[PDB]
């Protein structure tokens, strides 16, 4: 069912943290890459985002997203989510927090989605590269060669045994909530959220409050104010303030962990032998950069290693 | 045609017993998230009408967590 | 030789008789698919231009 | 290959913080005074040119360790052992490893 | 030495005791926002391979 | 920005034959090996932040008509400073350079 | 929290006295081009009836140079 | 006329042929590339697929 | 202004004498495809209301093979 992976993460909740390049002005962005991971052996790369995918206030649906803009949580369904590099590449799976795709090389992360004209858009640095498996250095999955030992990032949500931690959110700052209400600043508390306050107007006045609580100074530029919200977890990143008092730690499970499976390698096409006295002559044809290693079976081995990439002959 | 540790489908491709009705649908045809029984929900959870199992700390607290709005209902919280 | 210049001869434009070796070799199908996959050394004409 | 986890940095808004020597791998901390940070609906606080921004960070082993990683060995000379196949007579070939 | 074969190393794959030295200098937040900047060497294991 | 009546940033202005057409900006889009993000506009200039390539394209949806030009301009991303780096960090150390403007005067 | 030659909008960024505003939402929430008397009309045009000014040449001219076409009123063109 | 160069390919249909990476995992596809030609001199190419346009 | 063997439209360009109403517009206005006779079918060929050309062996064959469907009519297959 898909109760059993969504257990803990309906418990957490998306948040907003600084992103380079969200715009052309490195803006605070709803959608914020962190901690790009792309070691695999087939180009598939892991992508931890800020948002939170595959997840709706009412219920859980693989269709639909959440996100927030301001303080208010929002859902809306997934209609273009892009992840790009240099090419765009085709996303594989995605759930809470991260995404799974499928990219070209390059030096850039790029991921966007809209919600109405919105673009909403965020771009890490990272270089990203192809790395292939065996002897030769392809630039692509092939569709036929022989089967190799390969390490990839699975497309399954299972537990598996590797964990993240959530924690309890730190005082966030809105200044939408101050207003004045005839002459004197007033403080406007939605639902409960119990509304910080620290006025140095003529001298310190700082306090929490639950409801209304009119500050009796004049201008909304020399207060501050904050709010805790303590219904939904996040986790602890990096972009984000720490709490006041001690945190405890959560257990989010990692989605697509690294396994251990099968990878497609080219196979080199086979080579023109010609004898000679005491000597090999090899005519090599290759397309992509190929390794050609020697060795003798008496008591030094005396070996060659060389990486052919034109058409050479060699004795 | 696979070991009887390994699940098929009525297209005929075999997958493993841990893909059996998990929520992703392996093969084609996605015969296998289909025949399986609803497990039970836990008991420090708060049950909807719909069956949709939400924390006991949410329940009236003036916000929406279910579908069907049984957790903010005046049914289910005396106000 | 397959590979340098004259792994394709026709004895003219037209031609019906036609002189190839290319070290073309056929390979298995893998996993059940419906596929003929080969390995060939590439063309010598590419190479000699 | 390693990796290397910041949990979240503390942000005194006007006054001074210090932090332990904690048991980890690879631990830092150190602590930036006079930050003003600027996050999303204002700034943070009031207090002018005199702040505290933590920023502790340690390093740990990557989830990638479990599928590949190098194993470090001694060597001390052991065993030599073989496998032979015998026959002889009318009596056909027969294995055994010595 | 930080930058070539033991810049990390473990007993097991599951044991708790580490021992990692990365050259990890922490480096000052700019310009008023939260984040939490640093810089260290690459990674001796990604170099050897 | 000019609409033939007077000054609205979401509308563009061109000509098929000899009518000036004026319609609302859609999707203009600018592309050198990837899709550049655009920053401004005004009359005659755009401008936009492109990865190196060597081409330079710029498009524009009418109704279903496409309307693309190409033309063949090298354009190479410029580190400032001794670390030959192939995109701008998201910290480091500020150093002077020199950028076209943000703003239109 | 800065320079008096510098303007402060009001979420906390400063930015310089010469983009007063000029048109564009410098700060976040636009709070820049809200509060700044309106220029006045150039003598040499016509003045619209929504504030905009087009040249004399153009009036009467058979093409509607206005947003409300108040340049090619009968009214405003006797004919 | 239009109806000269299509009167031979009217009789044929499309076909269903696998082809690698239709996504992550090379299903069975009505659009399958079969022989892009790139021996050209301005980049221009030509790709045969097994859909009928 | 070019060799007979080529063929001009009216804005001034010459395209080839093999390019005359073969089917697409190669010029602004496409004059070449618009000023032509038009061939008749086969005589292997069924015509259908529309006068398309399509083979016998498709006639009433239970299918719409036709633009307005009189392939598989009762008034020209005898049911
Ligand atoms: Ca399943
Ligand atoms: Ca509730
Ligand atoms: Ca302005
Ligand atoms: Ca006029
Ligand atoms: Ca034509
Ligand atoms: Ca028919």
């Amino acid at each position: 069912d898909l109760d059993t992976h969504f257990t803990q993460y309906k418990l957490a909740r998306p948040y907003i943290a600084d992103c380079p390049n969200c715009g052309h002005s490195r803006c605070d962005s709803p959608i914020a890459i962190e901690e790009v991971r792309g070691d695999a052996h087939a180009g598939v790369i892991r992508i931890q985002t800020s948002a939170m995918f595959g997840l709706k206030t009412d219920g859980v649906d693989l269709a639909y997203m959440s996100f927030m803009n301001g303080k208010t949580q929002k859902s809306i369904k997934i209609d273009n989510l892009h992840v790009r590099t240099s090419a765009p590449c085709s996303l594989v799976s995605h759930h809470g927090y991260y995404i799974l795709a499928q990219c070209p090389p390059g030096d850039t992360v790029t991921v966007g989605f809209h919600d109405g004209p919105n673009r909403h858009t965020c771009t890490v640095a990272h270089k990203v590269e192809f790395r292939p498996v065996g002897r030769e250095k392809y630039r692509h999955p092939p569709e036929h060669g022989v089967e190799l030992p390969c390490n990839r990032y699975t497309h399954k949500r299972a537990d598996q045994g590797h964990y993240v931690e959530m924690h309890q959110p730190g005082l966030v700052a809105d200044h939408s909530l101050l207003s004045i209400h005839s002459a004197k600043v007033k403080i406007t508390v939605p639902s409960g959220a119990q509304v910080k306050y620290y006025c140095k107007c003529p001298d310190v006045r700082k306090g929490i409050t639950s409801s209304d609580h009119t500050t009796t100074c004049t201008d909304v530029k020399q207060c501050r104010a904050y709010l805790i919200d303590n219904k939904k977890w996040v986790y602890n990143s990096g972009r984000l303030p720490r709490g006041e008092g001690d945190t405890f730690k959560g257990k989010l499970h990692v989605p697509f962990v690294p396994v251990k499976a099968k990878c497609i390698a080219t196979l080199a096409p086979e080579p023109l032998v010609e004898h000679k006295h005491r000597t090999l002559i090899l005519h090599l044809h290759p397309d992509h950069p190929t390794l050609l290693t020697t060795r003798s079976l008496g008591s030094d081995a005396n070996p060659t290693r060389q990486w052919i990439e034109r058409p050479t002959t060699v004795n | 045609k696979c070991e009887p540790s390994q699940f098929q489908c009525t297209n005929g491709r075999c997958i493993t017993l841990l893909w059996k009705c998990d929520g992703d649908e392996d093969c084609v045809d996605g015969s296998d998230e289909k025949n399986c029984v609803k497990k039970t929900c836990a008991e420090s959870d708060f049950v909807c009408n719909n069956g949709q199992c939400v924390p006991s700390r949410w329940k009236c607290d003036g916000d929406p967590d279910c579908e069907d709005g049984s957790d903010e209902s005046p049914e289910q919280c005396h106000m | 030789k397959a590979g340098s210049f004259g792994d394709l001869q026709s004895r003219t434009s037209t031609s019906n008789d036609l002189y190839a070796n290319t070290n073309l070799k056929l390979q298995r199908p893998q996993a059940g698919i419906v596929h003929t996959p080969f390995t060939q050394v590439p063309s010598g004409f590419e190479r000699w231009k | 290959k390693y990796k290397t986890k910041v949990p979240s940095p503390v942000v005194k808004c006007c006054g001074a913080t210090q932090c332990t020597s904690k048991p980890h791998p690879d631990y830092q901390c150190q602590v930036f005074s006079g930050v003003y940070p600027f996050m999303w609906g204002g700034a943070y606080c009031f207090c002018d040119t005199e702040n505290t921004q933590m920023s502790e960070a340690y390093v740990e082993r990557s989830e990638e360790c479990s599928i590949d990683h190098a194993k470090a060995y001694k060597v001390h000379t052991g065993t030599v052992q073989a496998m032979v196949n015998i026959t002889y007579g009318s009596v056909s070939w027969r294995s055994a490893d010595v």
